[PDB]
Order: structure tokens, then C-alpha cells, then sequence
């Protein structure tokens, strides 16, 4: 994911992601 | 003639771009000196308009990465004459017909230098445009918006070395 805040830009990656149903990735 | 209409066709593009350069920077160094006064100005006592003029910062420095591309493309342009030109020219040819009495080592030279230090200066513009909407310290800010403003990685004897290359084009007159 990119982001700029206040013109700095940002780079992130993504490890976990849970949702509304409850399940759970990796 | 084959040779020639390239020649010609290179130093006339290497002066329209640093030329477009110049206005590029020109609009960037009014923008920068906004967006300090609108720092300074909170400071001393607004998301959307520091974020507007962060974007079209950025605008300029896009516009600023695209002639750098073409300046990229302008010396591997060159350096291919050298090569093919040396190999089948061959040696024995301490004769090679130029315009006027230069090697085409000599354009693998200006162009390489004209390389290097609009590729350095690029590098140091994104530096300040990183860092310039996050300092605090006005010394550091007068600093900064002086490296815009100076260039100091840009010789000026290159531009001298430029004029060298239009006097062996006949672009100008003799």
C-alpha cells in the first residue's frame, strides 16, 4: 500500500487481515 | 548526412530541454516559498490547501522525471555511433569526416556530464520535497528552499560546454 502524508510517501505491507464474519487469514 | 541530421537534431534537443527545465523550476521555487509562508504562518499562531500545493509539487517534479527520461534516452542515442562508427570505420581510419575537426569520443563526453549532474540534481530536488512540509527550524528552511534555488550539484562551465556543441552544429551563427 502507498500512501503521501504531506508529501512524504509511505510504503506498507500487508501481513493479517480479519473481517467481519470472523475469519481469520494468514 | 546521415550522422549529421542527428547531430543537429540532439544539441537543439538538449537546449529546448534545459530551457524547460529552468521554467519547471522557476514555477517550483513560487510554490515552495507558499507553502513555507503557509508553515511559518500556522507556526507563529488548512489540510486541504497544504495539500493542494503538496500535489502540484509533486506535478512539477513528475514534469522534471519525464525530461530526465529524455535525457536518457538522448545519450544512448550517442553512444551508438560510437561504437558503430569505431568498429567499421575500423582503425585505420585516423581520417573520420565530423563537421569541423571533433571525435565523436568528445559528444560521448558532453553528453555523459550533462548526465550526471541533472541526474544528481534530480535526487537532491526529491530530498527537499520530502523534507520540506515536516521541519520546524527556520535555518533548515532558509537552507532548503537555497538548495532549490542555487542548484548546486549543476556546473556552470557545462553550460560553456554546451555552447561548444552549437558551435560545432551551425545551429548559430559563426
Amino acid at each position: 500500500l502507498y500512501c503521501t502524508f504531506y508529501g512524504r510517501p509511505y510504503k506498507l505491507q500487508v501481513l493479517r487481515v480479519k473481517g467481519a464474519d470472523g475469519m481469520i487469514l494468514g | 548526412s546521415v550522422s549529421a541530421r542527428k547531430i543537429k537534431d540532439n544539441a537543439a534537443d538538449w537546449h529546448n530541454l534545459i530551457l524547460k527545465w529552468e521554467t519547471l523550476n522557476d514555477a517550483g521555487f513560487t510554490t515552495a516559498n507558499n507553502i513555507a509562508n503557509l508553515k511559518i504562518s500556522l507556526l507563529n499562531k488548512y489540510n486541504e490547501e497544504l495539500e493542494k500545493l503538496c500535489e502540484e509539487l509533486q506535478a512539477t517534479l513528475d514534469g522534471l522525471t519525464k525530461i530526465q527520461v529524455k535525457m536518457e534516452k538522448l545519450s544512448s542515442t550517442t553512444k551508438g555511433i560510437c561504437e558503430l562508427e569505431n568498429y567499421h570505420y575500423g582503425e585505420e581510419s585516423k581520417r573520420p569526416p565530423l563537421f569541423h575537426t571533433w571525435p565523436t569520443t568528445h559528444f560521448y563526453e558532453v553528453s555523459h556530464k550533462l548526465l550526471e549532474m541533472y541526474r544528481k540534481e534530480l535526487l537532491l530536488k526529491r530530498t527537499v520535497a520530502k523534507e520540506l512540509a515536516h521541519t520546524g527550524d527556520p535555518d533548515l528552511t532558509l537552507s532548503y528552499l537555497s538548495m532549490w534555488l542555487h542548484q548546486p550539484y549543476v556546473e556552470s562551465d557545462s553550460r560553456l560546454h554546451l555552447e561548444s556543441m552549437l558551435l560545432e552544429t551551425g545551429h548559430r551563427a559563426l
